[PDB]
């Protein structure tokens, strides 16, 4: 219990980095995946609309 | 007790080194948001190109 | 994701039908045109031989948010190969030191009998010298 | 050990021409031998032509502080709940499409049949504005 | 473990420095004996290099049984990711009649 | 066919050409990766020495059949690997108690060597001085 929550703690309050960066790497590949995927099938789409 | 000692090895090893995983991550992600965008001015490009001779 | 031999993120990747390796047009160009072999396996392959991107899925599934099963696989496969090898080095040094516990229990039990031969003497060495 | 179409440890990894993923012998050979194409990416592909390499792939990230019962319980659930999600998602999005797939060939038959009767009106009425003069 | 054949069996589980895997005395000694490889890979290997236990005592180390742990990953994998395929191409003809 | 390096059933077991052990494709891979050398014999291998094995496993409880709790495996095995590292440290402070008993009976050794020798010397002149008295 101590021990492990100071290294858990200690280890968490570490990895403040890596959770912004990972979540901003989740963030703008996540917002580029469904803009890539809804732009990509509007493309094909309207491609051979017109 | 094996688990909270294993658990304290790998924060001993991830709190030992560093990350830098998530901003080279970032980076990745980055020109991949890059590249879609390039693909989506392109197909926009054709379409105006098709639209124009269709008006024609 | 990123190149092997570039070590950059390529613009246009691209893959020979021998090996599995990421390989840029132009490193796939220069080094495919320098000499046929594949990036990874140095398999035969040729330059046009390279599949450019098709441009069909360039959306591809989400990145593994959360959890991951591959994480699960190489860190359960990765922690049992740590505690594993702890468990072969404690087998290790307990065999030694069984091994010198069985040693040093025949020589307990040698010198424990040694010694009690040397008081047994000692006693009637004593004994029959003052019994005068 | 991280692949798209695997996420484990394959036995024998195969590799599609115009996407590089570990995939398993019998989704590949299988799916690849009754209708060739690429299983991950959805792009045209042959049995001959996938790739062949003994481990080789990329990998992925994860997050710290990994244990078992997160792995188990919240990888199980999470991707069990994420794999339903979206066979049902996909089950309500294929029936919604094949509904108004079938009132947009609806509307386009009886579209086409109005187009037919005002076009032929109007040429009606066209032929007849011109021939009505002498 | 506990499998079908395979030469696989708790008794005696030989392994062959050149391809490495628990066998068993009498299935690798005469399958060895008749002509040397291995019993899938075919990897070439002699009876000279079988041995028994693991690292030390009489009869053998047994290990767990079979789980099927990566089995079903790999299971589930194909299954799953086949569905997600033949959902996609469905979600491709679905957004081509959506066109 | 336990494995010293891995213990768990193995997928695709390796070993190093130079002593003979039951090793794994990820203790090799990971423990070769970080540094190359072989776990049992401490000996120097390259990325040739982990090899695929053969068949690998024939399991037949591969398609569950609607049983779908994978918690069951992965628990057995953490809670196999748990037992493993507990029997590891019970491993060790045993081979520390071993060592303690060799060690005091190689000092209870010494010193009733040493004793006995200061004994006989003791001897030799408490029956020098002593008979030599009346004299």
């Amino acid at each position: 219990m101590t021990t492990e929550a100071k290294r858990a703690a200690k280890m968490e309050k570490k990895m403040k980095i890596l959770l912004g960066g990972y979540q901003s790497r989740a963030m703008g590949l996540m917002k580029q995946l469904n803009d890539l995927w809804d732009q990509i099938e509007q493309a094909h789409l309207e491609l051979r609309t017109f | 007790l094996e688990h909270q000692a294993v658990r304290i090895e790998n924060l001993e090893l991830m709190s030992q080194h560093g990350c830098n995983a998530w901003k080279v991550y970032n980076e990745n992600l980055v020109h991949m948001i890059e590249h879609a965008q390039k693909e989506l001015q392109k197909l926009r490009k054709h379409i105006q190109d098709l639209n124009w001779q269709r008006k024609n | 994701l990123i190149c092997s031999i570039s070590n950059e993120v390529p613009e246009h990747p691209c893959v020979s039908p021998v090996s599995n390796h990421v390989y840029e047009r132009r490193l796939i160009e220069k080094y495919i045109a320098e000499n046929g072999t594949d990036p990874i396996n140095n398999q035969p392959l040729s330059e046009e031989q390279l599949i450019d991107i098709k441009v069909a899925h360039p959306i591809r599934p989400k990145p593994p948010s959360a959890t991951s099963i591959p994480a699960i696989l190489k860190a359960l496969q990765d922690e049992w190969d740590a505690v594993m090898l702890h468990s072969f080095t404690l087998r290790q040094q307990l065999q030694t030191t069984r091994q010198e516990l069985s040693h040093a229990l025949y020589q307990h039990d040698a010198a424990c009998r040694v010694i009690a031969r040397l008081t047994k003497e000692v006693t009637a060495a004593r004994e029959a010298l003052a019994t005068l």
